[PDB]
């Protein structure tokens, strides 16, 4: 009626999709905007990808101004392998081993399962989703 | 099903139709929901608002409602804020009419919704309407009442207190109506209505000592009202009760301010007499008509001609529209009053007309109309055929006030609420409650009036107190009351006027009008120290008919009743009396005494008194609190001295002492050299006021009258006499006998009366202002205390009552010569009055008493609908004094009880010269009626000559008498006058005979 | 005395809601005790505020109050 065409479209940042979401009692997980390989080439190196994720990691270690701990989702795809495609590349799981521990670029890291983090996670209710 | 289901449908409904096309810039719904409209009304929007306020009130009840009720309140408060603002926008229009109402400084109505501005000139709607105002008035004092906020600062305060000051004076000047069509001709005249009177009322009780602020306040949000104005409005609503307007006999509009909206008619018989009648009168198969013969968006209707033509609504009849809506009301009205049955007939016949939407939600069309198929079909057989369904009947266009009327109805009826919630200022009272309310009865009981009034005693002066005390009279000097002051009424007024004023916007306050007697009733502290006043019947007057003590006797006397008759405050009522020296006068003591010993008996006619001291009543009596003003024979002849130089008339006025002679040289000199000339005692107009004011002493009466005439005076109280008047149904003329008159059909400012009765007093006479005006008090009064004395009259003239009452004298004299009516005293003025206006006997001669109804104009009870009757049964019609009275306009334009068509027959019998011929017509035709109605069989071939047959009659007559007493042809009638109606041989058997002669031929 | 239809929204006798009804929400109140404590509930996203952040409020014991009504109907004269 008042001609509101809406938020306009935007890229999305790490501070975004590091939280979780809730659409329709339902728990929704967005991976990071970094690993698309349908927009440009730039994710098609692993050293590529690795320096990202570590300015990531500190750059979300950095400030997290809001509350709870962050979480993200780094899924490996088959694009990750080797040219025979029987095993990971070496900075692959050399990443992995660092992530591991404890310590790895300039933050703390701690892996487990979704299932754990669940208990302790920001959750977002959305409900101008809800149906009309 | 909890609450939960239902309060969540009605929520989805009222999104979907309600709140969807609110609009955001200012919160008032439009009137067309389709094609983009512009223009909104005030009734709908208001409505929709109440609902809304409803609906969230009946949510309130659950503690979980998620902001539901917030919403509503919102939008409710939104919608009010923006009315207000839209209303104050227009601050020059407020103060002009205050002043001077007036179509043109009218208030607009209709304005844009996008912007709050006006968009359609005055010329087109009128934009005179009352009912607005009063409503909006009620439902905000409602809502704040209810526990909501709408009133931000100080300025508001003011607002409404011009606003209340403006609608004050809404009992005299005709509005448009709610339908804003008015009259039912529709062709731009504005009428009185009893709805917005009722309306007006409604609010001015509700709106009497609130505090606006809510919770909290102390002396900023209070408002005051005038008792006067609400006892005026209550009168004209009594009057004008059984019939909505003149030219309206019923009207559906006359449901809300008898129900829910109003609850005003506080009468029970009266109230279910009209009920029955509209009922009766208005019922139809799909809902309640407008009114009859109201061609209102008809299939004959053509959009092409704004005013509807003459004799158009005769063509318009049988094709009356139906509005459901009244259903609704009557619902509402129905589980008001406890009635079960009532709410289930209506509820099962709205079922059927009522329309679904795509998801099945109830749907309320605005109209029901024909189609052109069935035009003529109808009319012979009422209701037998089917209408059809209106545009916002289908999809695409609703009716947002129907919509809002039907969840009301349907959430009363669900029991969701209590009639006390959606009533927090309780309106409507039952039968076994009303007994000790505030304005609208009394501690007593309903039927029942025996309230006992306070009088209080005080002196004047010293010498007189102790000449009253020889006596056993108790009377107290001003001196030994010290600290009670006695202030007069203009201190008062003054006090009102100073009240009320705004720089910001520019504000008046309350007009300088003078205060009624119930205002003045009352104790006022002003500045901490208490203020009491008299009645405005004991200050001095220059008028002549104060210094006669049968008038004070009747007046205070009529100033008692209408204390005891009209006080509904709590506490008694004081009265204060002052009596001067000069009262005496010698041998006029003796009646004082008298008076004053039935004082001190008691009882005055049946009105039970008490004395006392006046601190002791003073104390333990609630006083009113004003807080605002902190915070803010003559030997000279005309003809013979007319052409005198002005010396020797300089000298003859120092050199005469007689009065007659000293008031005409005075005004020759005025009107030869003017009013700012000098003479030998100062200025002109200096030595009138003194002569006068020596006159009224002297109390020769007429040398006072020449002196009142000279002054220019004119008494404050002709437009309540003249407003009662036109109530009432009769009309008054203003002017001489035998000269010019002046007819008066509406209310009119009290400026252009007073031009032309002074310009029409220049021109004939000199005195006869003065004698008019005690003419038109002595007969208003006369009327106000016996309503039953002048049955019969509808035309009062003052000039031609006046030429009757000198016949009279005249004939009272006889072989003395008669005396003149300039030197008669007050009280023999209105003993000849009172005789003249009494019904008349036998003994004196016929003739006589033919002139005096003749004078008076008297008619006939049932005269008109025999006249009406008559030419239903005249094929051709009926000529008198030259004029015609054509069937057909007449059977097509008018009706059976219209007042315009005794107009109009009025207007033809005015031309007779001789009230005696003029009452010999009225009889032969009476008698012809009788006669005609009698016998059906016989009917007129042709039309009557009624001069034919008065002259047969007359030739008649003159037979017998030549055959009876040998009297030869006599000229003139007045044998046939002086012969009374009945007996042995009388006027009707001559005119019986002539009937017969007529009939067989 | 009140007839049944009345008795709705009648103080110390009869709730809002109704006499056959009883769906009462309360407000609770949660305030911490030590910054500590404060900050290890928040890591675990449990929120909850130190009595040095309320300074305009105040929380005292039920001593207190016991006392202040002590005080309260003492008559020298008797």
């Amino acid at each position: 009626r008042m001609k509101l065409s809406g938020r306009p479209y935007r890229h999305m940042g790490v501070l975004g999709t590091s939280k979780l979401y809730d659409i329709r009692k339902t728990i929704f997980t967005f991976t990071p905007q970094f690993i698309d390989q349908q927009q440009f080439y730039l994710a098609l190196d692993n050293k590529m990808i690795v320096e990202m994720l570590r300015t990531d990691l500190s750059y979300l270690c950095s400030r997290w101004r809001m509350t709870g701990q962050p979480t993200i989702t780094f899924p490996i795809s088959h694009s990750m392998l080797d040219e025979d495609g029987t095993s990971l590349n070496s900075s692959i799981l050399a990443a992995l081993r660092k992530m591991q521990d404890g310590y790895f670029g300039g933050a703390r890291v701690q892996t487990g399962k979704l299932s754990e983090f669940l208990t302790t996670s920001c959750c977002t209710h959305l409900s101008f989703m809800d149906p009309g | 099903e909890t609450l939960w289901d239902k309060l969540d449908h009605y929520y989805r409904i009222v999104k979907s139709t309600l709140l969807l096309y609110q609009s955001p810039t200012t919160g008032l719904f439009p009137t067309k929901t389709c094609g983009g409209d512009q223009k909104a009304k005030i009734q709908d929007s208001l409505y929709c608002a109440a609902g809304a306020w409803a609906l969230a009130l009946a949510y309130r009840r659950i503690d979980d409602d998620k902001g539901r009720t917030h919403e509503l309140e919102h939008s409710a408060i939104k919608c009010m804020r923006g009315i207000l603002y839209c209303y104050m926008r227009q601050a020059d229009k407020v103060q002009q009419f205050k002043q001077d109402p007036r179509p043109t400084t009218c208030l607009h109505s209709v304005f844009n919704v996008h912007t709050g501005d006006e968009l359609l000139s005055y010329e087109e709607y009128g934009h005179l309407q009352i009912n607005a105002v009063s409503l909006y008035l009620l439902y905000l004092v409602e809502m704040i009442s209810s526990g909501l906020q709408i009133i931000y600062n100080t300025d508001e305060v003011s607002f409404i207190q011009n606003l209340v000051f403006c609608v004050e004076r809404v009992y005299r000047v005709p509005d448009f109506g709610v339908w804003e069509r008015g009259s039912k001709y529709n062709n731009g005249s504005t009428e009185l209505h009893s709805s917005s009177v009722g309306l007006a009322k409604a609010a001015l009780e509700a709106i009497n000592g609130f505090n606006l602020f809510g919770n909290q306040g102390c002396s900023w949000s209070v408002i005051f009202v005038d008792l006067d104005a609400h006892n005026r409005n209550r009168q004209t609503l009594c009057s004008l009760l059984p019939r909505e307007s003149r030219s309206h006999n019923t009207d559906a509009a006359l449901l809300p301010c008898i129900s829910y909206p109003a609850f005003a008619l506080d009468d029970e018989v009266l109230f279910s007499q009209t009920l029955d009648k509209v009922v009766r009168k208005l019922k139809g198969k799909y809902g309640f008509k407008r009114f009859l013969r109201d061609g209102y968006r008809t299939s004959l209707e053509d959009p092409n001609r704004c005013y509807y033509k003459p004799a158009e609504i005769k063509l318009f009849d049988g094709i009356e529209c139906e509005f459901p809506i009244f259903f609704l009301y009557m619902m509402i009205d129905g589980v008001f009053r406890g009635n079960p049955k009532q709410v289930q007939e209506y509820q099962d016949l709205l079922t059927p007309v009522l329309h679904h939407t795509t998801e099945g939600y109830p749907v309320v069309p605005k109209y029901y109309y024909v189609p052109a198929d069935f035009v003529e079909y109808e009319k012979n057989n009422p209701g037998s055929q089917k209408r059809f369904p209106s545009n916002c009947g289908r999809d695409g266009k609703l009716f947002l006030w129907g919509q809002a009327l039907y969840i009301i109805a349907k959430l009363l009826a669900d029991e969701l609420i209590s009639p006390k919630d959606i009533d927090p200022v309780q309106r409507y009272v039952p039968l076994k409650d009303q007994r000790n309310v505030s304005m609208r009865f009394s501690n007593q009981g309903p039927l029942e009036n025996d309230l006992v009034v306070h009088v209080a005693l005080i002196a004047e002066s010293q010498r007189l107190q102790v000449f009253l005390n020889t006596y056993g009279i108790q009377t107290q000097t001003p001196q030994q009351v010290e600290p009670i002051q006695i202030w007069p009424q203009q201190e008062l007024v003054k006090a009102y006027l100073q009240l009320g004023i705004n720089e910001k916007l520019g504000l008046s306050g309350r007009p300088d009008r003078p205060i009624g007697c119930l205002g003045t009733s009352k104790i006022y502290r002003i500045l901490g120290k208490t203020v009491v006043c008299y009645p405005i019947i004991f200050d001095l007057s220059d008028f002549y008919m104060s210094q006669d003590v049968f008038l004070l006797i009747d007046d205070i006397k009529n100033a008692l009743q209408f204390i005891k008759q009209y006080w509904k405050m709590h506490g008694r009522p004081l009265f204060l009396v002052l009596i001067r020296e000069d009262n005496i006068r010698g041998s006029r003591f003796n009646p004082i005494l008298d008076m004053l010993a039935a004082l001190k008996k008691g009882i005055i006619g049946g009105v039970k008194v008490h004395v006392d001291r006046l601190q002791t009543l003073i104390s333990g009596a609630v006083v009113e609190q004003l807080d605002f003003l902190r915070i803010s024979q003559p030997d000279v002849n005309i003809s013979e001295w007319k052409d005198k130089p002005t010396h020797e008339i300089l000298q003859k006025l120092n050199d005469c002492s007689c009065l007659a002679s000293q008031a005409i040289l005075l005004g020759i000199l005025l009107k030869r050299e003017g009013p700012n000339f000098i003479t030998k005692e100062g200025t002109v107009s200096d030595h009138i006021e003194r002569v006068y004011r020596r006159a009224g002493s002297q109390k020769l009466w007429l040398a006072v009258r020449y002196g009142a005439a000279f002054t220019q005076k004119f008494s404050s109280s002709i437009a309540p006499h003249i407003t009662t008047f036109l109530v009432h149904g009769k009309q008054v003329t203003l002017g001489a006998f035998g000269h010019e008159e002046e007819v008066i059909s509406n209310p009119l400012s009290p400026r252009v009366i007073q031009n032309i009765i002074y310009y029409k007093c220049n021109t004939h006479d000199e005195r006869e202002a003065v004698i008019q005006q005690e003419l038109v008090i002595h007969i208003g009064w006369i009327i106000s205390n016996n309503p039953e004395l002048f049955s019969g009259m509808l035309k009062i003239r003052i000039g031609w009552i006046i030429h009757a009452m000198e016949y009279e004298l005249q004939i009272r004299g006889g072989d003395k010569p008669a005396l003149d009516l300039y030197q008669l005293s007050p009280s023999e003025v209105k003993q000849l009055l009172l005789d003249i206006l009494q019904p008349q006997q036998n003994g004196r001669c016929w003739l006589n008493r033919r002139q005096i109804d003749g004078s008076l104009n008297r008619t006939p009870t049932g005269f008109y609908d025999r006249v009406w009757q008559i030419l239903e049964r005249t094929p051709n019609g009926i000529i008198v004094a030259g004029k015609h009275l054509p069937q057909q306009p007449t059977l097509s334009d008018m009706t059976m009880y219209e007042m315009n068509f005794s107009l109009l027959v009025e207007d033809t019998l005015g031309n007779i010269d001789q009230p005696q011929y003029r009452q010999i017509v009225v009889e032969l035709l009476m008698v012809v009626s009788i006669v005609l109605e009698r016998n059906p069989e016989l009917e007129f071939q042709d039309k009557v000559d009624l001069d034919r047959l008065v002259k047969e009659a007359f030739n008649e007559f003159q037979k017998d008498q030549s055959r009876l007493k040998e009297i030869e042809k006599q000229d003139d009638m007045t044998s046939f006058y002086n012969t009374p109606p009945l007996g042995k041989r009388g006027t009707c058997s001559y005119l019986t005979k002539a009937v017969m002669n007529l009939l067989l031929e």
